[PDB]
């Protein structure tokens, strides 16, 4: 999940956005 | 704009600026 995605692996501002309502 | 490790607060605190007033969720594993 967000938590693989960007703190185990690096991830974007714009991955993050996939997050928002 | 860059990538980053972000853990903890931190990808909380970085999802409240990249989403403000839409909201968010957040749902670890
Ligand atoms: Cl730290
Ligand atoms: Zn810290």
């Amino acid at each position: 999940g967000i938590v693989e995605q960007c703190c185990t692996s690096i991830c974007s501002l714009y991955q993050l956005e996939n997050y928002c309502n | 704009f860059v990538n980053q490790h972000l853990c903890g607060s931190h990808l909380v605190e970085a999802l409240y600026l990249v989403c403000g007033e839409r909201g968010f969720f957040y749902t670890p594993k």
